[PDB]
């Protein structure tokens, strides 16, 4: 930076998608709860089947 | 059960038949047969006591133990698979799997050829004496009790020594008592309606508990929280 000699990094940047510096609640961590039971009545349906 | 099963003799048996005067002919020996009539005729697995023998198969056949009465599971020795039931008509016979068993007499037919096995089952508890030894629930007691009464009325309305109200009499609270008594010994503990609610409330359901010795049947299912 022109200004400051201290202001520096590396190569990587990037970001977390996160809410007030928290650790980030992604889309998947919302949506793998109704995916656990999904997989969990749908094993119930194909006991249902078989039987 | 809810009671616990605290064990007698056979004689306690007969100081409450013999209050009777028509019933005053009884014998041990007498009392010893009816009781066993009666507790096949009930079939309360309750009554019998469980043990765990490891017998050796030396070609799809194994000896069986002396007191053995009903095979609770036969499983095997070193990896603990539980073997299920012999459907096969050709079993240990060549021409020119999953692991059964198939049990007739002192014999039990197995799938496998040289194996140790372990057959959990239920016996007949004895005395000092090799004699039966029964509950001494006051509710098991009573229909032993009018068990016993009804043979013996039988024998004596046969012979024409009994009015057919007295047997009428017997035959009904004999029938009450067995249903009773039959209640009081299948209805479960608090302690195993807990396990009966760990089965029942299942989300992932748990199908295969014949594979452990029934050992995780009563777990309490948990869910993670996402």
């Amino acid at each position: 930076r022109l200004n400051n000699p201290s202001r520096c990094h590396f190569g990587i940047v990037g970001s977390i998608y996160n809410l007030n510096d928290s650790r980030p609640f992604s889309l998947v961590d919302m949506m793998k709860p109704y995916n656990y039971l999904y997989d969990a009545i749908h094993d119930r349906l194909n006991k249902a089947i078989a039987s | 059960m809810v009671n616990n099963i605290n064990w007698v003799k056979l004689p306690v048996i007969l100081d409450r038949l013999l209050r009777h005067p028509l019933l005053t002919d009884l014998n041990l020996e007498t009392a010893i047969q009816y009781t066993l009539d009666f507790i096949s005729a009930m079939g309360l697995p309750n009554v019998y006591v469980d043990k765990i023998e490891t017998i050796d198969i030396k070609e799809y056949r194994g000896e069986l133990p002396c007191d053995l009465i009903s095979i609770n599971q036969v499983r095997l020795h070193k990896n603990g698979i539980a073997l299920r039931a012999m459907t096969d008509n050709f079993n240990a016979y060549p021409t020119h799997g999953e692991p059964s068993f198939k049990t007739q007499g002192r014999v039990i037919f197995t799938s496998i050829k040289h194996e140790k096995v372990d057959i959990s089952y239920k016996a007949i508890m004895l005395d000092d004496e090799g004699l039966p030894l029964i509950p001494d629930n006051p509710i098991f007691l009573k229909t032993l009790e009018l068990y016993i009464k009804k043979e013996w009325f039988t024998i004596l309305f046969d012979m024409g020594k009994i009015s057919p109200a007295v047997l009428n009499n017997t035959q009904q609270e004999y029938a009450f008592k067995a249903g009773q008594c039959n209640n009081e010994f299948v209805i479960p503990s608090v302690s195993e309606m807990e396990a009966i609610t760990n089965m029942w409330n299942q989300l992932i359901p748990r199908v295969t508990e014949f594979r452990r010795g029934f050992k995780n049947l009563g777990d309490k299912e948990y869910i993670r929280v996402h």
